[PDB]
């Protein structure tokens, strides 16, 4: 939209009510009169305005007070409210602005960030921001996490995240004002080349889309309406319903097959019975002839009876001459029913083993998105964050997705080669114990007020463990942990000297031989300046192709390669890279998924915070020392970059306000 | 999810 | 709250899909071993209905025989009456027949002779033994 209206809309905010976060920072204003909220709904919505109309400068609540105009810049501390309150919660002056206010140095509280991954560095700039003392603890040599970037020469890919969904509403949207990013629109056009490297043509190409939309469908169907979410006292999975949607379509084909030729028997049996009356009545025509012209040999003179003989024998033949004249009539009248049955038989099959392959491409393009075989995703919840969807196209980052953690990097105390081994978290204070990845020996202990988990959710589903809570984490965090996926995507990119593909097309098909191995390099995308190619390995395959060597894997990609373009037009590659993110130790795959038997529940379950209990037994109930961000935290946007975000800036935001007081809240 |  | 058209997806299925492991190429396969069935069924009777058209070569082309045209009467000569009361006796109340027979009178003046003659000819006697057959 537009106006101060979309202002909300772009803060993923209802511009025209009060959300449940507000409700309990201002419920004054809710439980109060409606003109009221109309005033806080503007002062919420012309503050955010502000802020995303330039978002590289920190927006004060002095400068916002001059914009506003009377009436709503008449009660100066309901706009010092809703100033504070989107400022807390990261709605504005998040990200990398320039603050006016070069910030003071009195630093209260201490914080310790496990994860540099872009759900920890946003935490770590909001609380910095608000005057904290902050230290990451990063294993790896490098920021980012799961988003990655090759750099060799002008040579730039990423290994991780690489597309931003479309900016409607999208966080990324002010960091991409905030960071030179160079955002790339990706065209739809995506033709699907089959095994041997011909071309798919576009009639088949979209009439299995238009199948595949239309199977998707069918669970759906076969999920709400029916409710066949449960099968021998386990949650139906997406791939399940599937299985059950296309039997029932092939049982289909069968049914309608049997009553059509059924339908041909029926009227080749009717016929049966009427050439048996017109073999008798011909036969039975055959003897009265005979009699008949036997009568007429009796010549005149005759005598009654004998006339009599002649004309009634003359009668009863015409009279059985109707009835074969009109039986050759019937006969005619379903001899072309036959013709007509025979020439409309209905479908043969429902898809052919050619047209099945392409199928199953489209069900590699859901296995990646989902990075997991559709046998492990809830039938019932996989499909529960196309509710929140941005609007705009998706793009990609043709600089390299790396850009934005090193940006979020500058300004704060990162330690990187910090493995975290155990966390200890009590009534008093907390102590991570670190070691160093380069030497396991050198130990190092850290205290703080609070931790921040940003720990993949791999990692934390380990056994035995990567990392000791001291004490346990209790049975529901650990369940939630089982219950969830976290899923597994690889990349192979690939560096040439030419371009050799067309260049207009982002990204381009292979449809695979089996539907084992349907994930297999089934997909190409060529985003970047540089000639690189970058294949996505998902489903089934991405688990197995790890265990295979880089050389055999850029093996196959090549041969691929040359099936589509000619074995003379693709070089052998110069630099190859391919990834292996479930052996990652830092990741244990890539990112979370619904998995069958958890639900979006669960991700909310992940961002509870920890409250140990009291030192001293009937000691006064504790604050929580705990925190959780990263991407399997936030139930409304799992598994992307904007959602790791999102969940750093809400776990500052929280804990900010346990350890610095909300003021905004009388 | 599901991209394009 | 309807499956998408073309998809067919009914309860009474899913259930007789899902009942084992392998209950889906159970399902599936008395269909194909049903349809071949039905297909030999039809491929016999073509076979059965092939050689009674043959049978039925020359239809009953030879055994026509031409029409009279006749402008109908309304005497009835001592011939015709004779016709009749016999032509009663084998079509009794066929009064289509009857005509046919005689070939010279309409079906309704046939009707009008039976009362007039009932009498005379005794046609309740004869639609008596008429009856009795
Ligand atoms: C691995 C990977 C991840 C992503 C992608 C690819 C790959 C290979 N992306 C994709 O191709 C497609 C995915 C996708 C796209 C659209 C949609 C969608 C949905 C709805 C509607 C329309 C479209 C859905 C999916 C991709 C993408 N996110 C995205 O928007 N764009 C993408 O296009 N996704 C996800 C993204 O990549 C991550 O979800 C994000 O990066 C989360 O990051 P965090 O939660 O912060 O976590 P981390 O892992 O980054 O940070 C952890 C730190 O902990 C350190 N650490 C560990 N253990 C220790 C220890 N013991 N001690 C100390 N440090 C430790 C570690 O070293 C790291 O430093």
């Amino acid at each position: 939209p537009s106006g101060v209206e979309g202002a909300a809309f772009q803060s993923r905010l209802p511009h025209d009510r009060m959300t449940s976060q507000e409700a309990a920072c201002f419920p004054d204003i809710i439980s109060g009169p409606q003109q009221t909220q109309k005033v806080f709904l503007f002062i919420r919505n012309r503050t955010l305005q502000l802020w995303l109309d330039n978002p590289k400068i920190q927006l004060t609540f002095e400068a916002t007070l001059q914009q506003l105009e009377a009436p709503y810049n008449s009660d100066t501390v309901l706009v010092h409210r809703v100033h504070s309150y989107l400022e807390r919660h990261g709605l504005i002056n998040f990200g990398i602005y320039k603050r006016i206010k070069p910030l003071p140095t009195k630093k209260t509280g201490k914080v310790i960030i496990i994860g540099s991954g872009v759900s920890g560095l946003a935490a770590a700039r909001q609380l910095q921001s608000f005057g904290m003392d902050v230290t990451l603890l990063e294993a790896r040599d490098r920021v980012g996490g799961r988003v990655a970037t090759f750099r060799k020469g002008n040579y730039v890919a990423d290994l991780g995240a690489m597309v931003v969904t479309g900016l409607g509403g999208n966080p990324m949207a002010v960091v991409s004002k905030q960071v030179n990013m160079e955002l790339a629109k990706i065209k739809q056009k995506c033709p699907l080349y089959e095994a041997n490297g011909q071309a798919v043509p576009k009639e088949k190409d979209e009439m299995v889309e238009q199948e595949f939309n239309r199977l998707l469908e069918a669970t759906s169907y076969l999920s709400h309406q029916l409710d066949f979410n449960v099968l021998n006292n386990k949650p139906v999975s997406l791939g399940q319903a599937l299985e059950v949607v296309i039997q029932l379509q092939e049982k289909h084909v069968k049914d309608e097959q049997i009553e059509h030729w059924k339908k041909i028997v029926k009227t080749q049996e009717e016929l049966k019975e009427l050439l048996n009356k017109m073999v008798n009545l011909k036969e039975k025509i055959k003897e009265l002839h005979q009699q008949y012209k036997e009568a007429s040999e009796v010549k005149p003179p005759r005598d009654i009876t004998a006339e009599f003989l002649v004309k009634s024998k003359h009668r009863d033949l015409t009279a059985l001459c109707k009835e074969y004249d009109e039986l050759a009539e019937t006969q005619g009248k379903l001899e072309e029913k036959l013709q007509e049955l025979e020439a409309n038989p209905p479908s043969d099959v429902y898809l052919s083993s050619r047209d099945r392959q392409i199928l199953d491409w489209h069900f590699a393009n859901l296995e990646f998105a989902n990075a997991t075989p559709l046998s492990t995703l809830s039938l019932k919840h996989w499909d529960q964050d196309d509710d929140f969807e941005f609007t705009g196209s998706h793009l990609t980052v043709r600089n390299g997705y790396s850009c934005v953690p090193v940006a979020l990097a500058e300004g704060l105390d990162i330690k990187l080669n910090t493995a975290v081994r155990q966390v200890r978290y009590t009534a008093s204070g907390c102590e991570v114990i670190a070691v160093n990845t380069r030497s396991t020996s050198q130990t190092f202990i850290y205290k703080c007020d609070a931790v921040l988990c940003t720990l993949p959710l791999g990692v934390l589903k380990q056994q035995p463990p990567a990392v000791q809570f001291v004490p346990p984490l209790p049975e529901w965090k650990t369940s939630a942990v089982q219950r969830m996926g976290f899923g597994n995507l690889n990349k192979v990119v690939l560096c040439f000297d030419r371009v050799f593909w067309d260049p207009s097309v982002n990204l381009f098909g292979h449809v695979g031989s089996t539907t084992a191995s349907r994930g297999e390099l089934f997909l190409f995308w060529n985003l970047y300046k540089a000639p690189i190619l970058l294949a996505l390995v998902a489903g089934e395959a991405a688990g197995i192709m790890e265990n295979i060597s880089d050389d055999v894997i850029v093996g196959r990609c090549l041969a691929i390669l040359k099936g589509i373009f000619g074995s003379s037009a693709v070089p052998q590659p110069k630099e190859t890279v391919v990834s292996r993110w479930r052996a990652d130790p830092w990741a244990r795959g890539s990112y979370s998924y619904v998995a069958a038997g958890s639900s979006g529940n669960d991700y909310d379950l992940m961002a509870q915070p920890i409250t140990p209990g009291p030192s001293i037994p009937g000691a006064p109930q504790p604050i929580p020392r705990l925190f959780f961000a990263g991407e399997h935290t936030i139930r409304n946007y799992p598994a992307t970059v904007h959602g790791a975000l999102l969940s750093g800036l809400r776990e500052a935001g929280r804990i900010a306000d346990q350890f610095l007081g909300a003021m905004y809240t009388l | 999810p599901r991209s394009f | 709250r309807k499956p998408p058209k073309g998809m067919f997806l009914s309860q009474e299925d899913v259930e007789a899909v899902s009942a084992n492991a392998t209950a889906a190429t159970t399902v599936l396969r008395q269909l194909d071993m049903e349809l071949v069935s039905v297909k030999r069924q039809i491929q016999n009777i073509k076979q059965t209905n092939s050689a009674l058209k043959e049978k039925l070569d020359g239809g009953i082309e030879p055994y026509r025989l031409p029409e009279v045209i006749q402008k109908c009467n309304a005497r009835w000569t001592t011939e015709e009456q004779l016709l009749a009361v016999q032509a009663i006796r084998k079509y009794g109340r066929d009064f289509q027949a009857i005509s046919d027979v005689i070939g010279n009178k309409s079906v309704v003046q046939v009707k009008n002779f039976f009362v007039n003659y009932r009498r005379r000819f005794n046609i309740d006697e004869v639609l008596q033994e008429w009856e009795a057959e």
